[PDB]
């Protein structure tokens, strides 16, 4: 038979499942809704482990339970009463013999020890992967240290001592590869000559590589705390989502730099060379699976100032037209081909973050926080599972590092890029559009001629890499 | 077969804009949504006795990707310009959204509707009359919607489709 | 994208977690933090086919030895890990092999035998003894180092191939 449980009057987590406290989806069960007590019971269930559920719960619980209250509840879960001696045990003791204690030993082995270990696994994951709760609330950290540091008894000892050390390391807080990274490539600008760095003087291969390292680092830095609760859209977004916003602002700045390079090149032949070079950078982004970079270029080419430059795109080689067209097609039909391509490639990659943001926001806005059943309000956990499926996908692509060498001066050049200068956004984008009208006027105004601005060769070195011994 | 209309929702972030399309496309009568689902943004409807397909682009949450707005806007035949009735700044943004649409579409007469969205019970700061005056100065319809009761949602989208049909 | 459920089992301290984190993050973990249960995901192209690996990293400490049936039920394939400088961990392999066979009620479960820490000179389990055991199980034997990455992709992706041909 099943093990008997403590009385629900002394231990709240022994109340029977009912539709008034838990609802399952239609081979471990999947929870649709429940009370916080039932969610924590299943988070730490004696019959099975559920690592996905631990991640989902720890990522999303603050929408229905405060961190201080979560800690109180898992401490309550941990403190399980042991059953009293049975009739057979009583009779043995009355005869001066040692009882077999069969039911007690089974309850320890099959209920207490698994539940207690799974509570500790929640604590371990909380500290290792969601430590921001403790950075933001020093008293919460004190309570966790006290709880862990006072667990007695030898069954849990190895993990209690380990978690104590992990906490202490997190308070005061290296890559190996299958091969060597390729050699850094140089074109007109030579190493150390940062004053000459520009779109056409750096090697297009190395522009794409160094932007990919920068954009990968920005992508990898975004934590789920910046996403849950749609906080990057709210009034405190600069406080709550700084790494996400830094990532987006880099993407916006590079797109605007591409547009500015194009429309400030007034000579037609030179502007064709500029556009052709940017499409070559896009080709290397594609080879590197840097989809953020691909869409940075596509966004620039479809901006109002650039899209209308028919005389320029007429002279682009047909093959480069095809490269740009197939990159544009990734975004069509609500990113249908992009989503399929992302799910087919071999990482490392840099995803486009915008789709994730829209899906998290709409999942939050389009589903209710609670479900009302039998007069009770149950936490709608299905909604939180959907959000954590998205944050889990984001995290999966954050693991794989690029095998490319940093060039510190090229890195600094792109980190310091500032096409808008001190201008406000509307000012600047109106400037770019007026430049577009200057260099290719609306029909029937005639096309003017403009002098060259570049003193160095415009011929591209191409985007196939070289390899000296 | 039937005509497909490509509609684009634009407007300030952080003030409930996404509720408009969610409430439209939703199982109207079950408060639930999975936006990742293929064609959570397509809906077959009958407007004035004529069946058509609405394809709605709402990039809510991507407002900080400001240099992508041109590309997203160029996909659209008609536009819902949305502000929140308790956020005056979102209302003041409308002028620049309309100017950007006109530039991207290269037309002074782009089908569009002005939508004032009630996203919570916080105090209204943009009065109906202010928004009606703005819409009239542009020559476009004004529709007010609730983000909670679905009121006005059908009217906003159907009015826009009529603007496209009568362009 | 086909999904594969891999489970990493073996005695405490043999390097199950270090192997998994090297595969996932290209990083070697120096610390010895005993696992309770951890799970990782990895999209990767293997023999031209994209798949999604779900990797369960399990507890080797004996205090968790009564909690294994639940993860053995869900796993499709098992990396059975010992350390080549720890003869007791090699002797523990057969207990994991027999438990997996019982739980899954099958003589034909995808498995790979892994001898980890092959960067260390002071070996106490000879390759021949481990290879003999692997042959008796009908499975391949792969020596690995979570520290240097030697053999790590080979071990995990060989297991994927055995699930795919199962
Ligand atoms: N059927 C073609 C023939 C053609 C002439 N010039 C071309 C250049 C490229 C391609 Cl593929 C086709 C042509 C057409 O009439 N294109 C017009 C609209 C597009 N612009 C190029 C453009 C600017 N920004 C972009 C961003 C993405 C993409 Cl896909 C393209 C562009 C040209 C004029
Ligand atoms: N030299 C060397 N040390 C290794 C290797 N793999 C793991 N180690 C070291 O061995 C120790 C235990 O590693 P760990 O991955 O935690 O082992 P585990 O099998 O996961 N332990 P548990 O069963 O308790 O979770 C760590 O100090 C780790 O750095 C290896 O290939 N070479
Ligand atoms: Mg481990
Ligand atoms: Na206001």
């Amino acid at each position: 038979g099943q093990m008997r449980l403590p009385s629900a009057d002394v231990y709240r987590f022994a109340e029977p499942d009912s539709e008034e406290n838990i609802i399952f989806e239609e081979g471990i069960p999947i929870i649709k809704a429940g009370t916080v007590i039932k969610l924590i019971e299943r988070l730490t269930y004696h019959m099975y482990a559920d690592p996905n559920f631990v991640r989902t719960f720890l990522t999303t619980y603050r929408s229905f339970c405060k961190p201080q209250e979560l800690l109180s509840l898992i401490i309550e879960r941990f403190e399980i009463p042991e059953p009293e001696p049975t009739e057979a045990d009583r009779i043995a003791i009355e005869n001066g013999d040692q009882p077999l204690s069969a039911e007690l030993k089974r309850f320890r082995k099959e209920y207490i020890q698994p539940v207690q270990l799974r509570v500790l696994n929640v604590c371990r994951h909380w500290v290792e992967h969601h430590f921001y709760d403790f950075e933001r609330d020093a008293y919460l950290l004190q309570r966790m240290e006290e709880f862990i540091g006072t667990v007695r008894g030898k069954a849990m000892k190895k993990w209690v001592e380990s978690i104590t050390k992990i906490i202490q390391r997190k308070k005061i807080a290296n890559i190996t590869f299958q091969s060597s990274p390729p050699t850094v490539e140089w074109h007109i600008s030579r190493p150390g000559h940062i004053e000459t760095f520009d779109l056409l003087t750096l090697h297009p291969i190395e522009i794409a590589r160094q932007l990919t390292l920068l954009e990968s680092d920005l992508y990898r830095a975004v934590q789920p705390s910046e996403l849950v609760g749609s906080v990057w859209t709210k009034e405190d977004k600069e406080i709550n989502s700084p790494n996400l916003l830094k990532m987006i602002r880099h993407t916006t700045n590079l797109t605007l730099w591409f547009e500015k390079c194009i429309v400030e090149t007034e000579n037609l032949e030179e502007r064709v060379a500029v556009v052709s070079r940017i499409i070559e950078i896009l080709q290397v982004f594609q080879e590197l699976n840097n989809f953020n970079g691909v869409l940075e270029v596509v966004s620039a080419m479809n901006s109002s100032p650039v899209y209308r430059l028919d005389h320029t795109f007429e002279q682009i080689p047909s093959r480069q037209k095809k490269i740009l067209e197939e990159a544009h097609e990734l975004s069509e039909d609500h990113y249908k081909k992009y989503l399929a391509k992302l799910r087919s490639i071999n990482p490392p990659c840099v995803p486009f973050f915008g789709i994730y943001l829209t899906n998290i926001l709409k999942t939050e806005e389009g589903n209710p926080e609670v479900l009302k059943r039998h007069g009770k309000e149950l936490i709608n956990f299905s909604k939180r599972r959907k959000v954590a499926e998205i944050t889990g996908e984001i995290q999966q692509y954050q693991n794989q590092p690029y095998c490319l060498r940093v060039e510190s001066d090229i890195k600094r050049f792109f980190e310091n890029l500032n096409p808008m200068g001190n201008s406000m956004e509307k000012e600047f984008t109106d400037y770019l559009f007026n430049k577009s009208l200057e260099i290719e006027p609306r029909n029937p105004k005639p096309l003017p001629r403009f002098p060259k601005k570049y003193s160095y060769p415009l011929k591209s070195p191409g985007v196939r890499p070289s390899n000296p011994r | 077969g039937m005509t497909e209309y490509k509609l684009v929702v634009v407007g300030a972030g952080g003030v409930g804009k996404s509720a408009l399309t969610i409430q439209l496309i939703q199982n109207h009568f079950v408060d639930e949504y999975d936006p990742t689902i293929e064609d959570s943004y397509r809906k077959q409807v009958v407007i004035d006795g004529e069946t058509c397909l609405l394809d709605i682009l709402d990039t809510a949450g991507q407002e900080e990707y400001s240099a992508m707005r041109d590309q997203y806007m160029r996909t659209g035949e008609g536009f819902l310009c949305v502000f929140a009735i308790n956020n005056t700044k979102s209302f003041e943004d409308i002028h620049q959204y309309r100017e950007q649409i006109k530039r991207v579409k290269d037309s002074d007469d782009v089908p569009m509707v002005l939508v004032g969205n009630k996203c919570d019970l916080a105090a209204r700061t943009v009065e109906s009359r202010q928004a009606q005056d703005l819409a009239r100065s542009y020559g476009i319809p004004y529709i007010e919607t609730s983000a909670k009761t679905r009121q006005g949602v059908e009217d906003a989208f159907y009015t826009l489709v009529r603007e496209i049909r009568q362009h």
